[PDB]
């Protein structure tokens, strides 16, 4: 019935990618050789969201991957659940941007997006009712973030009726993995408002300090980082894959979440994250999923949402559950902490419950708040714009590709006129 | 991806001669030839099992050559891509540009360019040669000029030997450091500088090698290039390309001159004595003990820094060291550049050779960061350039060759450019 | 730099919320009496 | 008691062998090869392991009160 | 993994069949 | 770093400020 | 261990 | 229902604790691996004043350990019934105080209380209906002292309407650890007056007389006589956790034992207690407990009550018995000894019985004594007080710290103004 | 927590020699550094299977140094941390202080930095050194002041060896130790004199060796060391830490000097003579004949004492131990302080030494008092003070070296105030 497919660009998005394959293929109980041998049925009713069949049950997701440098491909292809992928849809450069986001949209895209636009059509078309595309990208690398970015415009003046997700790491000062960060970063989203449908901001900070505090893990590889998004990405899209008391599909988040065009940024949180040892030792209920949810400590973005507000929030439950106990929590978080919240907007809070948990838990729920605090951010990120484009540095390998000055300045201007409506409704 | 790397002058080639040695005990390749995929970016696969590196040996001296070509490296190194002169230039900017140049140079491109036609996915090139010298000098740079005007857009990473201040060999080497580096600014896109004293010092400090030959020499130096050549060459978590060092490291088209470190040089008994984890070595990174350039960082201002990781590493600490080094005082960076780190992960750690003074790590660190120091360094380049041209030392033997005084004021006024764009980039 | 206007503006919301606290104080104070 | 305590041929002592001729004071120190009856009866160590588990010392204080008002009827 | 109740299956219960428990239990019954 | 360790006592300060004025709210609503 | 052991083998 | 939250600060309050969970769990009939093992169904349901079901069976204590130094957490740790505490409750420094009231009250209070306060207002919250608070903690060290004295001064405040113990040992001339016993004794007692609502006066002299008379112990380590306080603590909440034919919870005892609200410190008691030997040659009945009662060689405080007169007194007793031969127990032993009551107060006994006993006896006591007599114990330490603060000694650790001299001046007043006012109506 | 150990001289150096030998013979590691969590106190854990003491030796001679070095413990102490110079003060206070001072404190104060940085739950310091000599008495107190200027509010523990009245190796001893205490008194937190005939009295009287070495002393010391730190290295029943004799000893910023003595000192033989228990080394603690300082504390009044316990000891007989020495009236007490006792029990009782003639006790106490029976003894040594300095003996060479007789006169001033204290306290 409803679609979703798949697009991956960059590095970080290849690994990201390849996680949420692994825990959705786990989830539906597809083998790594591509065969159903789960136990319910409730699995095979909506596999067909990310799956299509080929031959005798072979069910290959319907995704996308593309950067260009083969030794992303590569690591794709080492780890289990890597044999399931069609390899005509490994659409791939061969070059590389390497951090560049004009080689990235003007030089490397001119011979790369008709290529992939290419298979996302034959993609699209092979299914019947189309309900959006999903994206997991940068914005701080070159072969990601400028790809992508003309692939959503692209993509967006084809088909403008469908819904679109994009999972977008940005970076910070304390981890900064890349020079350019700003100079990408500022352009991406710059076309970003005015493409995208909404954007699910993460970082690798917040990340970091959630496994530092919560889960006392030792060494996070990017592994687990990337297991966490994934399983924040498997409930941003339970409500299609499984019945529920009150479903709540994606354009029905994103109708909820969004009251101006404009405003479509949102920060997410999950839960329950929990140490091992400290397992054993909690309940399990809803009070105990909110007191998690409701932590400034466990949002998956540097902007700690207590210095701002909250201009609505969603809460997509999963396990069964009392509505009534739901409700009231929710009514509870919003009496009393009611100057965290926006005034002029009653009942910011839109809920739903999906009957099936995520594998080996209880009860879990996924956090998606659209509040003001993310202006910190991008304001944070503006001035260390502002601060490289006064002196003018780098700016060279830009501006000798064909990008030439009035661009920046434009991504100034709606980094601006953004952060102050922002600041406006605060 | 593929990248060749060739090798002017003497230094260049006993470079390449410990860098391919480490290479094929990288790879677990025979001094032969053969093994008993991570190879096919440096050696390609003549008949079967057989592989070939793509680069080349260029001298104007046949006994070292020939010293490669009768080694132990007969059979790895294929005896047509080891290019032999008759004479050299004998330290000689003029007589290396343009007198035999115009002989040696025509044969280089022709084979390397043969080399790229058997090439697919080049990156880019990268060079070993000394500046202070004659034969890297003259031909290096018209090699460097008629690379430009082949290719152009492909990077070019120069890894030169730059002249120490107070220990030195030669006499006109500031000379050919001036002339060559007149032609460097607007030919390598990325400029990595080696000092040697500094090696010298590290050797003598870490190492405490009482003796140290240019074969430790060397041999760090390799250990420096696969180092960085390890992204290419090995998956890692968070991977780095020969392309990103233009966007990363070079903030301005005359500004590219790197400084470059490693670390941990540790000794085999230190190794037992110390526990090697990645605060200890991300401090390490920093200091003017563990520099291969002789020069005071304190003095300067970083523009951007460039940071490997090699080996059993995870990105939470390293992120968490280059936190504390944000946060510390006792390093600044300049106020445009408020990122300034490059950090790249690799899953492999660095091998050991026999024969070598190290062992083995867990992890290691290589920094190649850009800041005013070098503004300080080419002043005094600058500085005893003036001191020998006030009174016309040296220049007949140019003028003998058929070069005039034009391109020295020309030079010495582009270089007081380049020293006034330093101070403005300090401020 | 840019904390410097910071610190100005978040001075500012502090003595706002005090302003707020007051007003607050006094709407309990008076319902009390009507209860 | 731990393996190395309950058993001394299992940790090897190899001191320093001295002409006899040539014999300083400081090497009488660590030559001499400890015994069953020189080990302790009990070793009562103190495991740091459930300390060293508990992250860093800077905590924090970051919620949003949410409780059910439980008047007492 | 996921062993069988004499009922159901411990992860999978939906609202439905919770629901409906009883009626499919008269029926098996009646059958 | 002096204007972050004011930032960062001014921003506790707040929060406390706004915790008290929330519970100010929740009684004022129960009791009306 | 092996390195010291060939440290004492080359001495 | 009703709610005990415990908290345990320094080196003896853990150790103390430790046994108290220990006998706790016991009566409970809970294993140390913390399911339910007991016979009786009078257990179950009472547990939710002490235990919080985790998940099946598994029972978590409502308790909350804080120190300074790793060593206690794991000697508690260590021991059996250790591995029942919820690791959240751990909140825990790392430096160490060392006997300083200085560095317990102005230092390390300061980044560690706001912490341990946040942990006990999510356990505060997550239960219904608070009873009150009960703190272990001694008054001779630094890290026991100055941060339960700051703990207790923040609760108060915070939640004023709940009562409060605090069960502390106070020094002996005879027995003493530190040198600063007095230093940190003066300024604890001088805030305890003002904010705890009643506290049990302990010290080790009385013990160790105890076990060497009437237990006849040979070795007395610390085990014992954490035994014998947990026994008391026990005896004071059994009337919340067993029905009984008159109940008395633990306000019913201060508003009974309180005439005036600084009149607050109280001697306390147990019984029985007699050798192992003699065991066997006694008898149980009320007058054999009420004559081992009221025994001034039976009183766990160095205070002799018959330098005085006793104020207000009460007899917790479990176990199946005739209320009427209690209370004219209580009237003759009233009668009898009349000089040592005072005058202007009739009826100077309260009594209650619970029909439970403590596991392996047929009928206990529990004597809690509000009598003059500890003036004495006041008087003794404020001499040794006097005798350091008249030259100035050992003063200069607290006053480069922050301490000023007037602090020790308003600890001599308070000090002094009590002791009158027991003599006032003695 | 942690404590971390620094040994300055020759005394400082063997003491230590004794004490890491004795650590890894309690906790059953072979002086090769390996097994076959107490540890975490003294010993990090390289990678795994190798244990490196938070210890330091330096020294002017490079002999002994050496000499550690092709000893046993060679693998033991790690190749770096033996600090050794190139020729000796030869008993200069200024030779000390000011000539190599500023060529080896440095290095070593960025060394202890780093072993610092190691650690993570640095508790105190505690140095060795003895003030007779030149060595440790110049740079080791300039160690203390960059210490304290580096840290100043962490305790560090001086344990001192002071130069016996009668017994006497040199002659400038006095003008060494007083010039030493000029720093001391106002650098160390709180220090413990050790004078080394009441040592020699012990070992001839319950020891009974007639033929006395170093070794026996440095042995006994150590276990000193090692019972004042078991109370961190191990869990015992009632545990105190260093920085308890911070505010238990010490009840004025400059009387901090600390009487210690250990007990039982018993041969292989007096352990069948004797039947140990509690309340007899609570006497024997007490006795001048069981002291490391030589003085007559009948003729002093003690300020505080410590009582620190090892092994099987419950609580109920040191408390009835205790009543008894507080009642009865051999001895007096000052009249500031009620409660001058301070005990602390661990569990674990000290081992054996193989070599050693201490036999294995079942329980150990290690008393540390203050009195002002050191009042007396720093009046003895001012008296010999001024015997020679009456005279101007020994001045020139500190004048030659560049002093002046300004600090020996504010020196004196100082010693005479601090008289003027003891005496004070003591009325
Ligand atoms: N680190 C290192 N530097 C070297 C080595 N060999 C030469 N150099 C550098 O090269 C400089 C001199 O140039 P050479 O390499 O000897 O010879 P050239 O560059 O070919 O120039 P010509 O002497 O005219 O042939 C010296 O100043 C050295 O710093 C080497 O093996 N190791
Ligand atoms: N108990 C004891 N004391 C020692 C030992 N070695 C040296 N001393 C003391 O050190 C004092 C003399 O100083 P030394 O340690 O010999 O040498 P130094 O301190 O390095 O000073 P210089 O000799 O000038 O370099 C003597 O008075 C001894 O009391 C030892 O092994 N045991
Ligand atoms: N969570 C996660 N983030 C990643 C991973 N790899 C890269 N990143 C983030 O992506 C940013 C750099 O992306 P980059 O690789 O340069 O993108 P590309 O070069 O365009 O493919 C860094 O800031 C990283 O934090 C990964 O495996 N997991
Ligand atoms: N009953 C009992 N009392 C103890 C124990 N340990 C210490 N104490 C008492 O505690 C007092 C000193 O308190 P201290 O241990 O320094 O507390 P802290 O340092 O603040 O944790 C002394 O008077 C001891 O009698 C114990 O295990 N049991
Ligand atoms: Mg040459
Ligand atoms: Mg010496």
């Amino acid at each position: 019935m409803r679609e979703i497919v798949h697009i991956q660009g960059g590095q970080c998005g290849n690994q990201i990618g390849a996680k949420f394959w692994e825990v959705v293929s786990d989830e539906h109980g597809i083998d790594p050789t591509g065969t159903y041998h789960g136990d319910s049925d409730l699995q095979l009713e909506r596999i067909n969201v990310y799956f299509n069949e080929a031959t005798g049950g072979r069910y290959v997701p319907r995704a996308i991957l593309m950067d260009l440098e083969p030794g992303t491909m590569d690591s794709v292809r080492s780890g289990p659940y890597g044999q399931i992928f069609r390899p005509d849809n490994f659409v791939f450069g061969q070059t590389g941007a390497g951090n560049n986001w004009a080689k990235g949209h003007y030089t490397e895209g001119a011979e790369l997006i008709d290529s992939v636009l290419d298979v996302v059509r034959k993609e699209a078309e092979s299914c019947d009712c189309l309900q959006g595309f999903q994206v997991c990208h940068s914005l701080g690398g070159g072969t990601g973030s400028g790809m992508g970015t003309l692939l959503i415009s692209k993509i967006r003046e084809e088909y403008p009726d469908r819904m679109m997700l994009t999972f977008s790491v940005v970076p910070s000062p304390k981890v900064s993995d890349t020079v350019v960060e700003p100079y990408n970063a500022t352009l991406s989203v710059h076309q970003l408002v005015e493409n995208a449908d909404e954007c699910m901001v993460l970082d690798n900070e917040a990340l970091y300090d959630i496994c530092f505090r919560t889960l006392k893990l030792t060494t996070p590889t990017f592994g687990d980082l990337n297991h966490l998004i994934s399983a924040v990405m498997s409930g941003i899209t339970c409500c299609l894959r499984f019945p529920g008391q009150l479903n709540a599909d994606l354009r029905k988040l994103a109708v909820n979440l969004i009251p101006f065009p404009r405003l479509h940024f949102f920060m997410v949180g999950f839960t329950p994250l929990t140490s091992r040892g400290s397992q054993q030792y909690r309940a399990l209920t809803v009070p105990e999923l909110t007191q998690q949810m409701w932590d400034a400590k466990n949002m998956m973005c540097a902007a700690d949402p207590r210095h701002g507000r909250y201009l609505t929030a969603s809460a997509l439950f999963r396990g069964r559950m009392s509505t009534k106990e739901v409700d009231e929590q929710m009514l509870n978080v919003q009496n009393k902490n009611s100057s965290y919240f926006v005034e002029w907007i009653p009942n910011n809070v839109k809920s739903s419950v999906c009957d099936i948990p995520p594998k080996g838990l209880k009860m879990s729920a996924t956090f998606i708040g659209n509040s003001t605090a993310i202006q910190e951010m991008f304001k944070r990120v503006s001035e260390q714009f502002t601060a490289m484009f006064r002196r003018k540095a780098f700016l060279h390998w830009y501006t000798g590709e064909g990008m030439d000055e009035m661009e920046f300045t434009e991504a100034e201007s709606n980094m601006n006129d953004l952060v102050s409506e922002y600041q406006q409704y605060q | 991806r593929e990248v060749i790397s060739i090798h002017i002058g003497q230094a260049g080639i006993q470079v390449g001669n410990a860098c391919w040695e480490l290479y094929c005990l990288e790879h677990g390749i025979q001094p032969d030839g053969q093994m008993p995929d991570a190879f096919n970016t440096f050696f390609s696969e003549t008949g079967a099992g057989k592989h070939v590196p793509r680069c080349i040996f260029l001298d104007l001296e046949p006994t070292v050559v020939d010293e490669v070509r009768t080694g132990t490296y007969r059979q790895l190194f294929h005896p047509e891509q080891l290019i032999s002169g008759k004479e050299d230039a004998a330290n000689n900017f003029a007589r290396g540009h343009y007198t035999i140049g115009k002989e040696i140079v025509d044969l280089a491109l022709d084979r390397i360019r043969k080399l790229a036609d058997n090439c697919t996915g080049l990156q880019g090139f990268l060079v070993f040669n000394a500046v202070g010298g004659g034969t890297g000098s003259g031909l290096g740079s018209l090699l460097l000029e008629r690379l430009s005007v082949d290719y152009g857009k492909k990077s070019k990473l120069g890894f030169t030997v730059y002249p120490s201040p107070q220990v030195s060999t030669a006499v006109v080497e500031p000379y050919n450091s001036v002339l060559s580096t007149h032609s460097l600014l607007e030919h390598t896109d990325v400029a990595v500088m080696l000092d040697n004293e500094a090696i010298y010092d590290i050797c003598r400090r870490s190492l405490d090698i009482e003796r140290p030959t240019y074969t430790n020499l060397n041999r760090l130096i390799a250990q420096v290039i696969s180092s960085l050549t390890a992204s290419l060459r090995f998956d890692g978590a968070l991977n780095v390309d020969i392309t990103e060092f233009q966007t990363n490291l070079v903030p301005y088209p005359r500004i590219h001159f790197m400084l470059s470190s490693y670390a941990p040089i540790i000794s085999a008994e230190k190794a037992y004595h110390e526990q090697l984890s990645v605060a200890e070595i991300t401090n390490a990174a920093f200091e003017p003990a563990s520099m291969m350039v002789k020069c005071d960082p304190r003095h300067g201002k970083y523009m951007a820094c460039c940071l490997m990781y090699r080996g059993d590493v995870v990105p939470k600490d390293v992120n968490a060291s280059v936190a504390t080094i944000k946060t510390k005082r006792t390093i600044q960076f300049v106020d445009w550049c408020p990122t300034g780190f490059k950090c790249g992960i690799n899953y492999q750690p660095p091998t050991v050779v026999p024969g070598g003074d190290l062992a083995k790590v867990q992890r290691a660190v290589c920094m190649i960061s850009n800041s005013t120091a070098i503004g300080e360094i080419f002043s005094r380049l600058d500085h005893k350039f003036d001191l020998m041209y006030a009174k016309r030392a040296f220049v007949h033997w140019y003028v003998g060759e058929g070069m005039e005084e034009g391109e020295f004021s020309e030079a010495r006024e582009d270089l007081a450019a380049l020293e006034k764009d330093f101070e403005e980039v300090g401020a | 730099p840019f904390a410097q206007a910071l610190i100005n503006r978040l001075q500012d919301e502090g003595d706002m919320l005090a302003r707020k606290i007051v007003l607050e104080m006094r709407k309990t104070k008076m319902l009390d009496q009507q209860l | 008691l731990p393996l190395r305590f309950a058993d001394v041929t299992t940790r090897k002592h190899n001191p320093k062998q001295q002409h006899p001729v040539y014999q300083t004071s400081n090497s009488i120190y660590g030559a001499k090869a400890p015994s069953q009856l020189d080990m302790p009866l009990s070793y009562s160590s103190s495991s740091q392991a459930f300390t060293r588990a508990f992250p860093v010392t800077a905590a924090k204080n970051s919620c949003m009160v949410t409780s059910v008002t439980r008047s007492n009827v | 993994t996921v062993p069988t109740k004499y009922g159901e299956l411990p992860g999978y219960q939906t609202t439905y069949g919770a629901a409906t428990d009883k009626m499919a239990r008269m029926q098996a019954d009646n059958e | 770093e002096a204007q972050q360790n004011d930032i960062k006592a001014l921003r506790r300060e707040l929060e406390l400020k706004k915790a008290k004025l929330n519970e100010l709210h929740e009684d004022v609503r129960r009791k009306e | 261990e092996e390195q010291m052991q060939e440290k004492a083998e080359a001495a």
